[PDB]
């Protein structure tokens, strides 16, 4: 089973600054990583698919990069609405697994 | 429209079992898989299992104790998860999600909050919160509603049937003596109240109740 | 049209059906097996093609009994289908040579 | 039935025998070689099939001299057997075309 | 030769609690791991095969999981009869090898 490590667990940034979330896979998974945003009391929401593919409806502010074992979710110019927990998830091997999540603080 | 509909909550006595449902709408394909994810309060997402409606095959997370059994009804486009012999460790929000067979969860349900307790269901008492006659106001005024004595979680609080969103704060519930209590805050221009009405709507899924409480100035 | 050409066309249609069915069945057979990679449809379709042509890069392959059984069906269908095209070409060539010889 | 059809059937039976024998012999040849993976019968049978069809995913393969010799026999048997099916199909097509031409 | 690491060597748990034994392989071995139980003065007894497959006659209490290099043998609600030494064994590559064993203490 693939272990997804998201560290650090909390990211503190100032308004308008660029932030990057990290997700490291225990083994090479190509670009089979997806990112979700979950705000307080809300359900997860897909942000990026297959490491870098945009999702319609998501602010251009969000982007993703990486392949193999190292992945990054980046937010250009963070704002209040971005405050939430962010999780990565892999679909390269069965079973699908989730990272432990990173909280964005402003 | 909502693609996956799940009941808001389920109260279950320790040892007993419950059947969660997830009604799906929108486009449906033979390659669709319905997944179930568990999330304990304050913790991460844990994959429980998946089922492919077009065939009826289900797979489960091998790392955890198997508490669920997945089934699906093609005619009613509904997926089900039978959780049996539950304990407090099983108390959590259970989400259903749809995957088009390509690896990611394009859409999620609102989740069903499952509480495993012996306590009894209790609808909440909603009281208004208006300033005292000695309170001075600025360009804004703060009102609210107290929701206490309910069980189990959760309750959804909205203002003016949801039309009033900005300036709203709903605090996390506090548990004491097998009953929850919370308050919600709303701030509007002082010049708009009470000329323009302000009412809070409180929904308690577990008791199938939803009540309104208009906020008017004190006598 | 002649039999060999009809058979070739039919073989092509049948192969396409097997590739699509094989891709669906491969995912069905492989999900549930820890470590399996043939678990999403787009890449399973790609796997079915590189298997039917017998290329087998090794980027994807079944690890379960039923997935492997599905694989054997895909292999045989591809090999037989392409072989049938060869047989049809030979028939076409043989006929043309007979004519060219005035036989 | 005609010769080509009898030969095809026979080739199929012989190939099945070679796959089973090859699987048994492969395990026999490979156990004892540090690092070898073709060492249990179920997966060795799977290996024999992907070798006979010449797919060769690379998930399993022999590392010893005798295992490789067994492998070559399996390869040749598969290639020749499927090739024979192609030859039988061509014969069937040729015969049908001759008739269709009233020759 | 594949090295199977079983750590910790001793696991202390209270009655009825869930326990998990770890087995880490020096290289990826798919799901070719098997678990055996050996009580004091007894011969080894197969509990789980191919990482998660049940064996007829073994209490449902026992389960296994994992693939690649990380494997786990779990006992739901431990009881006295479970006191014994537990060993993992791999059959992915020649020669077959055994882990060093983990003792269950209550
Ligand atoms: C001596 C001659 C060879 C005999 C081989 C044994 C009989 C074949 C299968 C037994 C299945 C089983 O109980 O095991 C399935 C296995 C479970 O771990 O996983 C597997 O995935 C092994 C699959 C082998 C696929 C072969 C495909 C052939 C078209
Ligand atoms: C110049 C032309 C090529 C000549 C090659 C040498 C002769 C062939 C084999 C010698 C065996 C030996 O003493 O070595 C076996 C080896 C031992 O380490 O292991 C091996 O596994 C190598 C096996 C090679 C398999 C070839 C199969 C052909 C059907
Ligand atoms: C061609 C083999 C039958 C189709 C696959 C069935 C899989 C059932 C679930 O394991
Ligand atoms: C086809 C080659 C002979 C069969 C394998 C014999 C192995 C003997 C032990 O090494
Ligand atoms: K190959
Ligand atoms: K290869
Ligand atoms: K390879
Ligand atoms: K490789
Ligand atoms: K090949």
């Amino acid at each position: 089973d693939i272990l997804l490590t998201q560290s650090p667990a909390i990211l503190s940034v100032s308004p308008g600054e660029r932030v990057s979330f990290s997700c490291r896979a225990s083994q090479s998974i190509g670009t089979d990583i997806h990112w979700y945003q979950q705000r307080t009391n809300g359900s997860p929401r897909l942000l990026i698919k297959y490491a870098s593919e945009s999702i319609s409806g998501i602010p251009s502010r969000f982007s993703g990069s990486g392949s193999g074992t190292d992945f990054t979710l980046s937010i250009n110019s963070v704002e209040s609405e971005d405050i939430a927990n962010y999780y990565c998830q892999q679909s390269n091997r069965w079973p699908f697994t989730f990272g432990s999540g990173t909280k964005l603080e402003i | 429209q909502v693609q996956l509909q799940q009941p808001g909550a389920e109260l279950v006595k320790p040892g007993a079992s419950v059947k969660l449902s997830c009604k799906a709408s929108g486009y449906t394909f033979t390659s669709d898989w319905i997944h179930w994810v568990k999330q304990r309060p304050g913790h991460g997402l844990e994959w429980i299992g998946e089922i492919i409606p077009s065939y009826g095959r289900a797979n489960y997370n091998e790392k955890i104790q198997k508490k669920a059994t997945l089934t699906a009804d093609k005619s009613s486009s509904t997926a089900f998860m039978q959780l049996s012999s539950l304990t407090s460790e099983d108390s959590a929000v259970y989400y259903c999600a749809r995957e088009r067979g390509d690896g990611y969860f394009a859409v999620w349900g609102a989740g069903t909050t499952v509480t495993v307790s012996s306590a009894k269901t209790t609808p909440p008492s909603v009281y208004p919160l208006a300033p005292g006659s000695a309170a001075q106001t600025n360009s804004m005024v703060t009102l609210g509603c107290l929701v206490k004595g309910y069980f189990p979680e959760p309750v959804t609080v909205t203002w003016n049937s949801g039309s009033l969103s900005s300036g709203v704060h709903t605090f996390p519930a506090v548990l004491q003596s097998d009953l929850y209590t919370l308050s919600s805050s709303v701030t509007v221009p002082s010049s708009s109240w009470p000329s323009e009405t302000v009412t809070c709507n409180v929904a308690h899924p577990a008791s199938s109740t939803k009540v309104d409480k208009k906020i008017v100035p004190r006598d | 049209s002649a039999l060999h050409w009809r058979a070739a066309g039919a073989a092509t249609v049948l192969l396409v059906i097997v590739l699509l069915a094989g891709s669906y069945l491969a995912v069905l057979a492989e999900r549930g097996a820890p470590g399996a990679q043939l678990i999403t449809y787009p890449r399973a379709l790609w796997w079915s093609v590189e298997t039917a042509t017998t290329v087998g890069y090794g980027d994807l392959y079944p690890v379960t009994l039923w997935g492997r059984c599905v694989a054997v069906v895909v292999m045989v269908a591809g090999i037989t289908s392409f072989g049938l095209v060869t047989a049809a070409l030979a028939t076409w060539f043989v006929g043309r040579e007979q004519e060219r010889r005035g036989h």
